[PDB]
């Protein structure tokens, strides 16, 4: 019953979000810093996150599966009751 | 020639044929495997029914003393972990003889092809080839392979690797020869499971000299279609690492600036450098007229795509945004193109890539310099005779099953 | 695989300098050798360049005769004699190390990825 | 063509001379090699153990004018600091004639002394006395790196570990010439003991700041982790923690399977105790036997908690909390938990970041409180904060030179 | 001899001003971070309020802020929050806390006891008309 | 003689008498012990951590370089037993 979204490519700052009960098919973040930002109980779907910086951001009970993210910022700690499916982590913007 | 050919195997019309005119019989028998790419290609195995019988025709079953004779094709062998296969048996893969072992075999041992001609009396003599364990690349493991053996019944019997002789021992202490009615391709006596490939089988009732065999090894597989590193059809549509071979022991890795770098040292499983390491690409055609197939051939105009994930592919271009003569090239996390294709080439095995504008100008040969991954004009001048004339070939490496690296 | 170059100092106008430039990781057989200099204002500027294997040195028309290219016998540190300096001359300097295999090309306003290896850099000032 | 006129260094079972000029090397008694790195040799004085390198005449120093440098590794245990409290100058490296014309590298309690002196008797010394150790020493069984410059128009300078410690003026000295033979050998110790020697170079000019610096960063293997001593950091070794910013603290063990770091190291006389706390064992990830047992930058590997010789339990974070930081906990269970560690190095200091097989950072490994912690804060306040140490980490071996009952 | 004792806690109408006093025993205010945190009738901890007192740096739970502050006096070794404008939900145990200056800064704002090398025994806040 | 190794426990054992086992590497971790007797029995490098016991005895058993951290077993549950180069850490006393 989740809201779909597919093949979308997003590439702005995102401020001040919540976004409950989504599903991200396909989706890229390139170049994004979330601010304040919350994803709840969303799916995502083979997507792609490249060059993301992150502040006061979370997901909490969250699904990922076959999703990359490369040079990100998005640490253990962001991930509240969530499960990752075959989803790595590649050259992290630190460490 | 083909004034000589007593035997070819050859696919047409859902199985194998004999197109020499002599009417020889081929019959699968079990699970052979037939390569989608190249039909003329096929795998035997040894764990279950998989086997090809040819039948010679009455007139061509060689039983003569003075007759020489030739017989051609490739055989790819792979080693897996490379393990499994360390082990001292020699296994027949091709048998040519009678009950009472009258004619010729090939058989195979670890990393070794050996040629085995016998008579009727029972005097055998046998050729090898042993090409060892990977060394930085092997050029055989894993690879189609050449094998060309002449006989010349008043000299010696020759056997050629890719062309170029490595074994000659003489056959003159030989009477008469009664080759098998059957050739079996089958794989016999071997200590592990595994299988093998074999393509463009012939037999010549004539000694082929260098030139022929030579002609043989360059026109047998297409000089059209684009080669990968296994020396298959090079495919669109297709997951594949890259290989510089100027810099074997390096590898291609993408920088957060989304740029390229060979500067990444390859590791090794015992020598043996790994193949899986770096990026991988995708060849996409740029005019998909639909009705074209997915080999890449010489002049295709192409897209070269980064594949950052299964789903997620970017276009690989060249910064043109710079005083430098060379132009690096990146990764368009956009999807734009920036108004340039790919023109693919070849020199035998070694695939070039001309990174070029759209209105038809040069941008470059994909290379290297120092430790970054280019597009140089500078190839255009420079591609037989320099030290560093072969920074602008490149092999495709595809990940699979007969190559095993953990 | 480090360079570390010294020798910069302060001078006058016609005084002489010898920058050093020692490594580590490689030797100069798989790498040609070079200086850069960067002066307040300007980008990047190559200096000189050197091939072992060969005895091919190469420089920039403003500087041949005044500055020579040097590497040891160890084929591991990088010498440039600086004689006959200009004020102009002033600039931080480093030492680079390009594979010699790559496109053979010397840009006269190189970037960082024109070579392999660059230094930390010395200051040679030339004062009146 | 180098400014290297003399490399002593390891091969195929002796030590060679690798500048190019062809000095002879040769070892008698029994002279110790160290496993882990053959460039490294100890003698002894309890038996004939000795290393003498026959200079070849071509650097034979015999000038009034020509500057030159030398630079070596010492390592010098106390055992107790009780058996080596006495005043006695003893010499370890001997390159003076028969007229006592040269120079000379002599020992004292935890004082290092250069000695140069020229054909007519004038002489000049420097020296360093690290002293005892006061909570932590920087020199105590370590190895130190000692660098010797010799301007003949100006001073003699002695650095240790780079720093330039003392210097005093060579003018009133004329021609000095050295002896045929570098002789490394404990001469005149009141007490039995032994040396450890490394890296031994002469060269023929007079090094400034940077070159020592260079020497010093990047004679021992950058690639390769220390241990505490300045050895190379060995896999499936028992080591006890210490904590760069809290070197008057131990890490214990609690019984919530956490570990505390509000335990003050008792002390013997200044010196704190070294082998208090946890031990703990590196361990390899992905094990092949072409692989040593060297711990190497970027090094996937496991943190094992050593409750008994065989009882080996894992160190993982604790994800399971709100908290950014995560507690270090024992797993009884044996239970990795997906993680993994990453080891790397800033000069001899060590850091451990805890992360997930997926790659996910979970952080370095720090404390906060009075709690050992994974934290991410690190990543971005490695040098310039109050508390960047606190991600630094040295591994402390068991050894005969540094012995506390 | 290392102890915090907090008092100063009571029951004041709503809008009022209360004082709570942590002495501490055993460390100085210069080797310590310096916090109150309350508990709520069965809630999890919730930091209301820390010092820096070498950098006189003060931090306030986004609530918390312009109404309470927090200061210290190395000269009488006592923590104070001075309270104000009190709000019907500040109603909790106020505990004042010790965390080692050179650990990690970070400020969690639902502790748990690992949080902090110290803890006080707690003084009652109640508000209610 | 009937020899366990290499195993670990973490769930509690009730009104059981174990007799002549030879354990090689034991680990006893958050055990609770009820009513439990170990008679003629070896241990031999093993490992006991959060163990509580009550109405527990060790009768006629040997341990060697045994750990017992964060136990309460007391010195009167070892009835005629040997101790060799065991160690009690951080007992359960209060
Ligand atoms: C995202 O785009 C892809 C194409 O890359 C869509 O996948 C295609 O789906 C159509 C209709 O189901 C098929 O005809 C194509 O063969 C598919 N192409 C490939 C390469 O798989 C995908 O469905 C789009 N996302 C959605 C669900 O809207
Ligand atoms: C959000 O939370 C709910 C509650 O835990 C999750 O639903 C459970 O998920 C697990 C794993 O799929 C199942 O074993 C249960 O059947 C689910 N329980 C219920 C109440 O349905 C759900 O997985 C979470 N969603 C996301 C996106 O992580
Ligand atoms: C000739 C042959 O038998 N090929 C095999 C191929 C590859 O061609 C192999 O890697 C070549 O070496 O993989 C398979 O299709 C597969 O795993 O599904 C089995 C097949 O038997
Ligand atoms: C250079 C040197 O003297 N090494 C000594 C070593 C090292 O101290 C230790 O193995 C690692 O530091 O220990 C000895 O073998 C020992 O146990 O008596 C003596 C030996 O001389
Ligand atoms: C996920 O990982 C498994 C093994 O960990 C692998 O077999 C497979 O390729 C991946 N795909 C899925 C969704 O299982
Ligand atoms: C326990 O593990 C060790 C480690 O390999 C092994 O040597 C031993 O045989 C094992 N013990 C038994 C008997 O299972
Ligand atoms: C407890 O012990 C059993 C049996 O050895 C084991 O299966 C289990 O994983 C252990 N721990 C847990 C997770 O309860
Ligand atoms: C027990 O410890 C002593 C004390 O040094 C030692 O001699 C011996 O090796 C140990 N014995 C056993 C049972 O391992």
């Amino acid at each position: 019953e989740r809201d779909k979204y597919a093949n979308f490519t997003i590439n702005f700052t995102m401020e001040n979000q919540i976004h409950t009960g989504m599903e991200y098919d396909n989706g890229r973040f390139i170049g994004v810093k979330f601010k304040s930002v919350t994803f709840k109980d969303s799916v995502f779907k083979e997507c792609y996150f490249e060059d993301v910086t992150s502040s006061n951001t979370f997901f909490r009970n969250c699904t990922f599966i076959n999703t990359v993210f490369y040079n990100t910022d998005l640490f253990e700690y962001k991930f509240v009751n969530s499960r990752l499916i075959n989803s790595t982590f590649l050259h992290n913007k630190e460490g | 020639i083909k004034s000589s050919s007593v035997l070819n195997m050859r696919y047409k019309n859902d199985k194998y044929v004999d197109t020499s005119g002599y009417d020889s019989n081929i019959n699968i028998n079990g699970d052979v495997y037939k390569y989608p790419t190249n039909k003329n290609q096929f795998g035997i195995y040894n764990d279950k029914l998989s086997e090809v019988n040819i039948s010679q025709n009455d007139y061509i079953i060689y039983d003569n003393k003075y007759k020489n004779f030739s017989i051609s094709f490739w055989v790819r062998i792979p080693n897996y972990d490379n393990k499994i296969v360390n082990v001292n048996n020699e296994y027949t893969i091709i048998n040519c003889m009678r009950d009472n072992n009258s004619g010729w075999k090939v058989s195979l041992n670890h990393n070794e092809i050996i040629w085995t001609l016998q008579d009727n009396a029972g005097i055998n003599q046998k050729l090898a080839f042993n090409y060892g364990n990977a060394n930085g690349i092997s050029d055989y493991i894993n690879k189609w392979i050449f094998v060309t053996i002449t006989n010349d019944r008043l000299g010696d019997s020759k056997l050629y690797i890719n062309g170029n002789l490595i074994d000659q021992k003489s056959i003159l202490n030989l009477g008469n020869i009664h080759v098998s009615d059957n050739i079996l391709f089958k794989i016999v006596n071997c200590s592990y499971t595994r299988y093998i490939g074999i393509r463009y089988f012939n037999i010549f009732d004539k000694e082929l000299d260098e030139t022929e065999i030579q002609t043989l090894y360059s026109n047998e597989p297409n000089t059209n279609i684009l080669k990968d590193f296994w020396g298959n059809y090079l495919l669109y549509d297709k997951e594949y690492y890259l290989l510089n071979v100027l810099k074997p022991n390096n590898f291609i890795d993408r920088r957060k600036d989304s740029t390229l770098s060979i500067n990444n040292i390859r590791s090794t499983i015992l020598l043996a450098n790994r193949l899986y390491s770096g990026i991988k690409v995708k060849i996409q055609r740029v005019n998909n007229s639909s009705t074209n197939d997915n080999l890449v051939r010489k002049n295709d105009q192409v897209y070269i795509n980064f594949v950052a994930s299964k789903t997620h592919l970017f276009p690989l271009y060249a910064d043109t945004a710079t005083t430098n003569k060379e132009k690096t090239i990146k990764i368009s996390s956009s999807g734009n193109r920036f108004n340039q294709v790919v023109v693919m080439n070849s020199v035998g095995n070694n695939c070039t890539m001309n990174f070029k504008n759209n209105n038809g100008n040069n941008i470059g040969l994909l290379g290297f310099k120092a430790d970054t991954v280019v597009a140089s004009t500078w190839y255009y001048t420079h591609m037989r005779d320099h030290t560093n004339s072969n920074g602008c070939f490149w092999n495709f490496i595809s990940e699979e099953h007969g190559w095993q690296e953990k | 695989l480090q360079l570390v170059e010294t020798g910069g100092g302060l001078v006058k106008p016609g005084g002489s300098l010898r920058l050093s430039c020692v490594v580590s990781g490689f030797t100069f057989d798989d790498y040609r050798m070079a200086w850069v200099r960067q002066a307040p204002g300007k980008e990047l500027e190559w200096v000189s360049s050197i091939d072992s294997w060969s005895i091919n040195t190469y420089y920039e028309d403003s500087v041949k005769g005044r500055f020579t290219i040097s590497t040891d016998n160890a084929k591991n540190t990088l010498y440039l004699q600086m004689s006959s300096l200009k004020p102009e001359d002033t600039a931080v300097y480093y030492c680079a190390a390009e594979d010699r295999l790559g496109v053979p090309t010397i840009n006269a306003h190189p970037s960082k990825y024109d070579y392999n290896y660059w230094g930390q850099g010395t200051q040679v000032t030339v004062s009146s």
